[PDB]
This record gives C-alpha cells, sequence and structure tokens, in this order.
C-alpha cells in the first residue's frame, strides 16, 4: 500500500462513525496524531465537514457522491400466562318447592297458541 | 458491526507492524471512547497476523466503531410481582376485621373430608 493518506483519515472516519465520539476536525486529527500518521489537512478538514451525517459506508465513495445505508428495528413479544383458577364459594339459595306448584289440573290442550 | 479493526489498521498504518493492544487502546481513548481492553484484545487475537493489506486496500467496511453485540439496549422479560393463589386481595388497609367471603366461580370441590 501506499495510500497511507486517505487509509488513516477513512480509519479515523469510521472510528468516529457513531460512537461516544463526534466526527469532528479535531477528532480525525486526533486519531491521525495517536496512530502517527502523515494525511494533507484537506481529507480531515473535509471529512469532518462533509460527515457527521454520512451514514458509514458513505466513506467509500464520498468523492463521488456515497449513499444510504439500510436499518432495521427489533419487536417486542409476550403473551398471558394463566396461573390458577377456582375457588370454594358455599352458597345457599331459598328455594322449597322444585318442578312443582300448588295448582295443577288437565294442564293439557290450552288455547296458548296461534 | 464493527469492531477494533481499523484501529488496528491505524496501529499498523502508522508506521508500526507490532500489534499493541494498548496503542489500539490509545487510539479509541485519544478522543474519548469508551473502549475495553479484553474485547479489543481477543479480536486482536481474532486478526493475529491475517490479511492486513487487503483489508486496508478494499475492505472499508467492517472496521472499527462501536463494538459489534449492542450490549443490552431498551429490552426487558415480563417477570413482575408474582399473583397469589386467587384469593387475597390488596385492599388499602387491610386489617380491620377478618371478613371471609371468596365467592366468584367454583368447579368442583373436590367432596371429600379424609383427614385422618
Amino acid at each position: 500500500m501506499a495510500s497511507v493518506s486517505e487509509l488513516a483519515c477513512i480509519y479515523s472516519a469510521l472510528i468516529l462513525h457513531d460512537d461516544e465520539v463526534t466526527v469532528t476536525e479535531d477528532k480525525i486529527n486526533a486519531l491521525i496524531k495517536a496512530a502517527g500518521v502523515n494525511v494533507e489537512p484537506f481529507w480531515p478538514g473535509l471529512f469532518a465537514k462533509a460527515l457527521a451525517n454520512v451514514n458509514i459506508g458513505s466513506l467509500i465513495c464520498n468523492v463521488g457522491a456515497g449513499g444510504p445505508a439500510p436499518a432495521a428495528g427489533a419487536a417486542p413479544a409476550g403473551g398471558p400466562a394463566p396461573s390458577t383458577a377456582a375457588a370454594p364459594a358455599e352458597e345457599k339459595k331459598v328455594e322449597a318447592k322444585k318442578e312443582e306448584s300448588e295448582e295443577s289440573d288437565d294442564d293439557m290442550g290450552f288455547g296458548l297458541f296461534d | 458491526a464493527m469492531r477494533y479493526v481499523a484501529s488496528y489498521l491505524l496501529a499498523a498504518l502508522g508506521g508500526n507492524s507490532s500489534p499493541s493492544a494498548k496503542d489500539i487502546k490509545k487510539i479509541l481513548d485519544s478522543v474519548g471512547i469508551e473502549a475495553d481492553d479484553d474485547r479489543l484484545n481477543k479480536v486482536i487475537s481474532e486478526l493475529n497476523g491475517k490479511n492486513i493489506e487487503d483489508v486496508i486496500a478494499q475492505g472499508i467496511g467492517k472496521l472499527a466503531s462501536v463494538p459489534a453485540g449492542g450490549a443490552v439496549a431498551v429490552s426487558a422479560a415480563p417477570g413482575s410481582a408474582a399473583p397469589a393463589a386467587g384469593s387475597a386481595p390488596a385492599a388499602a388497609e387491610e386489617k380491620k376485621d377478618e371478613k371471609k367471603e371468596e365467592s366468584e366461580e367454583s368447579d368442583d370441590d373436590m367432596g371429600f373430608g379424609l383427614f385422618d
């Protein structure tokens, strides 16, 4: 390899990608300083003033245009988990006569139909 | 997903073909990023002496940044207060006059009593 300039700037770029850190001139310059490489201030300056909102793979073609980046999201799930049932309920209703009546006759052929 | 790969690249491309995990950390910490020493050395020992010139020349994809894994974010399991057997409600000041009612649903009370 010989493209150390754009290499360092690109590695610095993607290292500053989307973390607790910010994609800024100071930060690329700091990473380049941290490694001890040589890149012309044009790359770090341009990169820091051009990126900061340019997803990630963008930097592969930032010299031409770039492009978007697809994303995804996770959806929660669950459900009801029943436990135990039924409880002793000793009740009693006041009833004496059952299926009977204190009046009964022929009880048949009554004119109550249409 | 990104790791410490481009940080290794920072070390190597810096002009020092000698993987100092400390210096990978140094590059991460230089600007203020929460890098972990174990994780970085582990990915470094996974990448130890691998395709450097290749990852440099045509490997601008998965390099270095937020360490892959997610590290728990917005996630929980449905495990709240365990329900009672079915009786004993949580009344405000349940301490006044023991009351036995409990009438809702009944389906077979076993109908026994051989307890002796």
